[PDB]
Protein backbone atom coordinates (compact mmCIF):
# COMPACT_ATOMS: atom_id res chain seq x y z
CA UNK A 1 0.00 0.00 0.00
CA UNK A 2 2.86 2.39 0.79
CA UNK A 3 4.56 1.56 -2.53
CA UNK A 4 1.35 2.75 -4.21
CA UNK A 5 1.14 5.88 -2.03
CA UNK A 6 3.96 7.69 -3.87
CA UNK A 7 1.40 8.49 -6.59
CA UNK A 8 -1.09 9.79 -3.99
CA UNK A 9 1.32 11.03 -1.32
CA UNK A 10 0.71 14.58 -2.55
CA UNK A 11 -3.01 14.07 -1.92
CA UNK A 12 -1.96 12.79 1.50
CA UNK A 13 0.29 15.85 1.77
CA UNK A 14 -2.32 18.59 1.20
CA UNK A 15 -4.88 17.06 3.57
CA UNK A 16 -2.30 17.50 6.33
CA UNK A 17 -2.25 21.32 6.10
CA UNK A 18 -6.02 21.27 5.59
CA UNK A 19 -6.07 19.43 8.91
CA UNK A 20 -3.20 21.48 10.35
CA UNK A 21 -4.83 24.72 9.21
CA UNK A 22 -8.12 23.95 10.92
CA UNK A 23 -6.27 22.67 14.01
CA UNK A 24 -4.29 25.89 14.39
CA UNK A 25 -7.45 27.86 13.55
CA UNK A 26 -9.51 26.43 16.43
CA UNK A 27 -6.55 27.08 18.73
CA UNK A 28 -6.56 30.68 17.49
CA UNK A 29 -10.36 30.90 17.84
CA UNK A 30 -10.20 30.51 21.62
CA UNK A 31 -7.49 33.18 21.81
CA UNK A 32 -9.64 35.64 19.86
CA UNK A 33 -12.72 35.15 22.06
CA UNK A 34 -11.42 34.63 25.59
CA UNK A 35 -7.99 36.35 25.62
CA UNK A 36 -9.00 40.00 25.41
CA UNK A 37 -7.52 41.35 28.65
CA UNK A 38 -3.94 40.53 29.57
CA UNK A 39 -4.52 41.34 33.26
CA UNK A 40 -6.25 38.74 35.42
CA UNK A 41 -8.62 40.45 37.87
CA UNK A 42 -9.39 38.85 41.23
CA UNK A 43 -12.90 39.09 42.64
CA UNK A 44 -13.15 41.32 45.73
CA UNK A 45 -13.72 39.58 49.08
CA UNK A 46 -16.61 41.98 49.80
CA UNK A 47 -19.84 40.63 48.29
CA UNK A 48 -21.90 43.70 49.29
CA UNK A 49 -22.51 45.38 45.93
CA UNK B 1 8.19 15.47 25.75
CA UNK B 2 11.90 14.65 25.98
CA UNK B 3 14.90 16.96 26.03
CA UNK B 4 13.03 19.77 27.82
CA UNK B 5 13.20 20.31 31.58
CA UNK B 6 9.91 21.05 33.34
CA UNK B 7 9.89 23.97 35.78
CA UNK B 8 7.23 24.85 38.34
CA UNK B 9 7.28 28.62 37.83
CA UNK B 10 5.05 30.16 35.17
CA UNK B 11 5.81 32.83 32.56
CA UNK B 12 4.17 34.03 29.35
CA UNK B 13 4.65 31.41 26.64
CA UNK B 14 5.26 31.85 22.92
CA UNK B 15 5.30 28.31 21.46
CA UNK B 16 1.97 26.50 22.08
CA UNK B 17 2.22 22.77 22.80
CA UNK B 18 -1.22 21.97 24.23
CA UNK B 19 -3.09 20.95 27.40
CA UNK B 20 -2.07 24.04 29.33
CA UNK B 21 1.71 23.73 28.82
CA UNK B 22 3.99 25.69 26.47
CA UNK B 23 7.74 25.69 25.85
CA UNK B 24 10.34 28.45 25.74
CA UNK B 25 14.09 29.05 25.73
CA UNK B 26 14.93 30.45 29.17
CA UNK B 27 18.06 30.47 31.34
CA UNK B 28 23.69 28.26 30.64
CA UNK B 29 20.33 28.53 28.86
CA UNK B 30 18.26 25.53 27.78
CA UNK B 31 14.77 24.77 26.50
CA UNK B 32 12.19 24.50 29.28
CA UNK B 33 8.51 23.56 29.53
CA UNK B 34 6.01 25.18 31.88
CA UNK B 35 2.36 26.00 32.39
CA UNK B 36 1.69 29.35 30.74
CA UNK B 37 0.66 32.46 32.65
CA UNK B 38 -2.73 33.97 31.83
C1 LIG C 1 8.00 23.91 42.52
O1 LIG C 1 7.68 24.43 43.82
C2 LIG C 1 6.80 23.60 44.58
C3 LIG C 1 6.51 24.33 45.87
O2 LIG C 1 5.87 23.49 46.82
C4 LIG C 1 7.44 22.23 44.81
O3 LIG C 1 6.52 21.39 45.51
C5 LIG C 1 7.82 21.60 43.48
O4 LIG C 1 8.52 20.38 43.70
C6 LIG C 1 8.69 22.55 42.66
N1 LIG C 1 8.99 21.97 41.36
C7 LIG C 1 10.23 21.74 40.93
C8 LIG C 1 10.36 21.14 39.56
O5 LIG C 1 11.22 22.00 41.62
Amino acid sequence: CSNLLLQYGSFCTQLNRALTGIAVEQDKNTQEVFAQVKQIYKTPPIKDF
Amino acid sequence: LIGAEHVNNSYECDIPIGAGICASYQTSQSIIAYTMSL
